[PDB]
């Protein structure tokens, strides 16, 4: 206990770790502890079209250009376009205060750590790891029901346009997609 | 060059090391002699020979280093080997030198001119890379024999003493200095910690194959100066060569 | 004293542009070489000491393209007409081969790049760079030849452009990525040339004045060798650097070396 | 007998003239004779490679204040290293790095095993104001390494590198049974001295199967460096050793489109600094993590990162090109244009490949040889 308790203490970010783990029941403290220690003929005919249209060919002059088009591509490639999108995260330094910041690094880490201990345990070889899997995954779900959710009504709240979830909900959509993908392989086996 | 013998005369006090009768007791030449050891010891690794005049002078010296702060210098660069008249005790110390000198630890060899050990043992390559002549070795002019030897020489052979003293001295000098060159691949540092050694009556009495190597810009050079040569010398000696 | 060479490979793949035909599109063949041509003498028009080349490419081969205006440009435009006429004329199917040779036109590009350069007097730098218009789908069989020709054009320092007209190309992102070029899909296809009179036309060096779009996501998706197909994860040996997409007892390669 | 002292060798007896002018036409083969000087091979050397664990040991102690080296030896020890690690890490795709540091009679990881150059050059930047104190100890650095390269598969080449500095080293135990373990370990050992040669270097190396070397000056140590450089020889197969490796592809994010996705990067979550959560750059194929830097290994997953490209680079060496056969022109019945860069064929010699039979000019042989090593008409 007292090791444990120095082992927090030294490490603020990892007593806070703790902290949004244990006591929020997200893992139990044994196995943290124990994870810290072609087509028909038609193409044919297409090119012999494009020959006959291609071998009375003249240059033109006014037909290859417009005022119109031209004014829309000015337009397009001038700053703020669609090809020169100025935004591109203007203020992403500044946005979503660096409060949410070291929450949103915390999670990193946290999301790092359990998905670390999955892709160690994958492959499942042995029976033993079979369990073990479905625990994390237990895991994995707790953690999201308590903190993406309130993270993203909190973030509906200040209404920030960065897809800070979107990144997150990508890993976790994953991981579940490779586990089910596993289960069912490991059900075929069994047929 | 398999061999880079020099002449060390004065030290970084511009002061004579000469092993002179008068001076033996001096302070200032014996913290030279500790001093000129402890870069020495730091530029030429696995093997260190050092020779003493006497036994007597041997026993005061290491007791003027070990009361002062710098014998443990020289302790923790290479390990201090003392050299006893006991021939049991004796080749335990060499049995333990030879090892440490086989790893990378290190170790200094001390001893005498005038011992059984000098010329009993050969120094092969990678043992005793440095050979250290603390002073001209000359016999004690006591017990009244080697007098009784050098009168009869005297009106017999018109040799003379001081000449017969400094070919005996020279002799021993060259024989155990000698003997850290053993094979065409072998090489080894050679100096001499005394002035008295840079002048041409004794230099003279060297062997004719290290007296072309002695060139005269290092006969007086400082404690400084020789480590200089020195890292120069062994830097350059350890390239591939052609047989 | 400044040599700036432009050569600018067409896509020419007749399937392609027979489909375009038959979609009674705004935008045809004729319009695409009208907008090179004009780009062409735009490029000559910007310097004296500009030289300009054209190669066209086709399921058969590569072929080397190159009255009130300018004489050299209307000897230009004729011998580019006449060099097309006679391409698509004598173009017959026969096999069943339909992805364009695109990676012989950049060898044979670079080939006259080098050529080119050696004639270059010591006193001048001839700056090279070439532009591409890509109107077929991307051939993945000629992985290992466009990444061969890629780096060719890296070690010699030439700009490789690359512009898209209807399918994306990942060999023509990594080659722009690689050697610092341009890639750029086109919106509109009968606006083609504003683009190359905004984007494509001004120098390495003027372009680093002017502000131009930022690159677009370049993929790096590997080709298997017994496949010939873009994967993502892939078995890699670790003395040939082969690429596998699924695990082998022995590596082919390495089995086929003794 | 000598060779200088014989005859009077007359090199300008080699031109002759027949027809009073024909001297010209000579030159124009000393013209051809001018190209073709190379074995039309950038390397000419080892075709192949495989993975290495190199491993490098930095001394510590009070010798690397020394200034044989302006300004001490540590520090351009470190800077010689930089470039050493730049060099491997460009010659090497797959190879990882590990950095020990010997002081006090300690050894210590300076940095993990990997394959990111520029966590290496951070760390030597920040050990070039370090402090020079204690004494070096081999045995603990070569437990260390031992240790850590137990584990390590055996097809990997398992390289270890030591810079000694001090001639004087501290073993708390017996250092030849650490080296017959290494031994039968099948670790290669190499130490390049600065002060003079050490018995005990010599013998791991030559028991270690490793070499030996001693610098002169720094152009020797950067040449002693650029020697390690290139891999080892391998056989042409050894075993089934194949590595899962993903390629994550640089797609950025836009705001123009709706899947603008701000992340963090994992690597720069270490940093003092705020991470970097840019639009977007190289995500991982298995677990979608975002890095920056390539190649560096997923730190989530266990995947490793590699850059297309850099695999591919060396693909040529596997498939040389075959050196056209040198045809004179009156010999080569056909068209006299080069089909490379359409140029006519002038030269005394036309080289026509032995696949497609096409027809390339001198400058086009030397270009299809030396940098395209690919035959443009074998492509069609
Ligand atoms: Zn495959
Ligand atoms: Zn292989
Ligand atoms: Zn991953
Ligand atoms: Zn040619
Ligand atoms: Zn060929």
């Amino acid at each position: 206990l007292e090791e444990k308790n120095r082992m927090l203490q030294e490490d603020p970010v990892l007593f806070q770790l703790y902290k949004d783990l244990v006591v929020s029941q997200v893992i139990s403290a044994e196995e943290f502890w124990a994870n810290r220690l072609a087509t028909s003929q038609d193409i044919i005919n297409s090119f012999q079209s494009i020959r006959q249209e291609m071998e009375a060919y003249t240059p033109k002059l006014t037909q290859v250009l417009s005022s119109s088009a031209a004014s829309s591509t000015i337009t397009a490639l001038s700053p703020g376009g669609a090809l020169m999108q100025g935004g591109t995260q203007q203020a992403i330094n500044q946005m979503v205060p660096n409060d949410i910041q070291s929450e949103l690094k915390h999670l990193y880490v946290a999301v790092g750590e359990l998905l670390r201990h999955f892709w160690s345990c994958f492959p499942v070889n042995t029976p033993f790891l079979e369990e073990k899997v479905v625990k994390m995954k237990s895991n994995l779900e707790r953690f999201q029901v308590t903190k993406l959710c309130p993270f993203q009504e909190k973030i509906r709240r200040q209404y920030l346009s960065t897809n800070l979830v979107s990144h997150i909900e990508e890993m976790l959509q994953t991981a579940y997609n490779k586990l089910h993908t596993w289960q069912s392989r490991r059900l075929m086996k069994k047929t | 060059v398999c061999l880079c013998p020099m002449i060390i005369g004065r030290g970084n006090d511009q002061v004579a090391i000469s092993s002179k009768f008068e001076t033996r007791e001096d302070i200032a030449v014996i913290r030279n002699y500790g001093n000129l050891l402890l870069e020495m010891s730091a530029v030429v690794p696995d093997g260190i020979v050092a020779f003493f005049t006497s036994y007597q002078y041997m026993e005061s010296t290491v007791a003027s280093w070990y009361e002062q702060g710098i014998l443990e210098n020289i302790q923790r660069n290479k390990l201090l080997f003392i050299e006893t008249q006991d021939g049991a005790e004796t080749s335990v110390a060499l049995e333990k030198y030879q090892e440490a000198c086989e790893n990378g630890r290190g170790a200094i060899l001390l001893s005498v001119a005038r011992g059984k050990v000098s010329e009993g043992i050969d120094f092969v390559h990678h043992y005793g890379r440095a050979v250290i002549m603390f002073g001209v070795p000359y016999v004690y002019t006591q017990s009244r024999i080697l007098k009784a030897r050098l009168e009869y020489l005297r009106d017999q052979f018109q040799i003379r003493e001081n000449d017969f003293l400094t070919f005996d001295a020279m002799r021993h000098a060259a024989q155990c200095v000698g003997r850290a060159i053993r094979g065409k691949t072998d090489y080894g540092l050679m100096v001499f910690a005394d002035k008295r050694f840079a002048r041409g009556d004794k230099r003279g009495k060297l062997p004719r194959w290290i007296q072309e190597h002695l060139t005269d810009a290092n006969l007086n050079l400082t404690v400084d100066e020789g480590v200089q040569v020195a890292k120069y010398f062994l830097r350059q000696m350890a390239q591939p060569f052609h047989r | 004293d400044e040599l700036n060479l432009l050569v600018i490979v067409v896509d020419a793949n007749p399937i392609w542009w027979g489909k375009q035909a038959l979609k009674e599109s705004q935008f045809t063949l004729s319009k695409c070489i009208d907008a090179v041509m004009v780009l062409g003498n735009s490029h000559l028009f910007m310097n004296r000491s500009n030289k300009l080349a054209v190669i066209a490419s086709h399921i058969q081969e590569s072929r080397f393209l190159y009255d009130g205006k300018y004489e050299l440009l209307t000897s230009a435009n004729e011998v580019i007409v006449e060099e097309i006429k006679d391409l698509m004329t004598k173009s017959d199917i026969k096999g069943q081969h339909t992805e364009t040779l695109l990676a012989g036109s950049l060898a044979k590009a670079l080939c006259y790049i080098h050529r080119m350069n050696k004639e270059v007097k010591d006193n001048q730098e001839m700056k090279s760079r070439i532009l591409v218009i890509k109107a077929a789908e991307d051939s993945a069989l000629q992985y290992m030849n466009f990444m061969n020709v890629i780096f060719a054009a890296q070690k010699q320092n030439i700009l490789i452009d690359a512009c898209v007209l209807d399918s994306d190309s990942g060999l023509l992102q990594q080659a722009c990525d690689i050697t610092g070029g341009l890639y750029l899909k086109v919106p509109q296809m009968p606006s083609l040339l504003q683009y190359l009179l905004w984007v494509f036309l001004p120098d390495q060096d003027q372009r680093s004045q002017l502000i131009l779009p930022p690159p677009v996501h370049v993929d790096y998706r590997a080709a298997c060798f017994c496949h010939r197909n873009l994967i993502e994860i892939g078995y890699v040996c670790s003395v040939c650097l082969s690429i596998f997409c699924n695990f082998s007892p022995i590596c082919t390669t390495c089995e086929t070396a003794f | 007998t000598k060779r200088w002292e014989g005859g009077y060798e007359r090199t300008w007896e080699i031109l002759k003239e027949d027809e009073s002018g024909s001297l010209k036409a000579t030159i124009e083969d000393i013209l051809f004779k001018a190209k073709r000087k190379r074995v039309f091979e950038h390397h000419g050397g080892v075709r192949l490679g495989m993975m290495r664990h190199l491993y490098v040991v930095v001394d510590g102690s009070r010798t690397m204040e020394d200034q044989d080296l302006k300004p001490n030896r540590l520090t351009c020890t470190l800077k010689l290293l930089e470039y050493f690690v730049e060099e491997y890490f460009d010659q090497n795709p797959i190879s990882q790095i590990g950095i020990i540091v010997t002081k006090s009679k300690r050894a210590e990881k300076l940095t993990e095993l990997s394959g990111n150059p520029r966590k290496h050059i951070t760390s030597l930047k920040k050990a070039v104001d370090m402090t020079c104190h204690g004494e070096p100890s081999l045995y603990n650095s070569l437990s260390i390494a031992m240790q850590t390269l137990k584990h390590m598969p055996g097809h990997t080449s398992r390289e270890v590198l030591i810079i000694f500095s001090s001639l004087t080293t501290c073993d708390p135990s017996n250092i030849y049974d650490l080296i017959k373990t290494l031994k039968a370990a099948k670790i290669r050992v190499s130490v390049i001295g600065l002060s003079a040669e050490v018995r005990v270097c010599t013998v791991l190396a030559r028991e270690t199967g490793g070499t030996y070397h001693v610098i002169l000056d720094e152009s020797h140590y950067k040449e002693l460096l650029t020697h390690h450089v290139s891999p080892p020889p391998a056989s042409s197969s050894s075993e089934c050793s194949l590595i899962r490796m993903g390629f994550p592809q640089h797609t950025i994010a836009s705001l123009s489109d709706q899947d603008a996705k701000p992340s963090f990067s994992m690597a720069h979550l270490d940093g003092n600094t705020e991470p970097g959560l840019t639009l977007g750059g190289y995500f991982c194929p298995q677990c979608r993590a975002k890095y920056c830097e390539l190649p560096v290994e997923c730190k989530i997953c266990g995947l490793t990162l590699v850059s297309a490209p850099h695999l591919a680079r060396s693909y040529h060496h596997l498939f040389p090109l075959d050196a056209f056969q040198e045809i004179p022109l009156e010999e080569y019945n056909g068209e006299r244009f080069c089909y490379g860069c359409q140029g006519e064929l002038k030269d005394q010699h036309v080289y026509v490949c032995a696949v497609c039979q096409n027809v390339f000019c001198v400058d086009c042989d030397v270009f299809v040889h030396d940098s395209l090593h690919c035959c443009p008409g074998c492509i069609h």
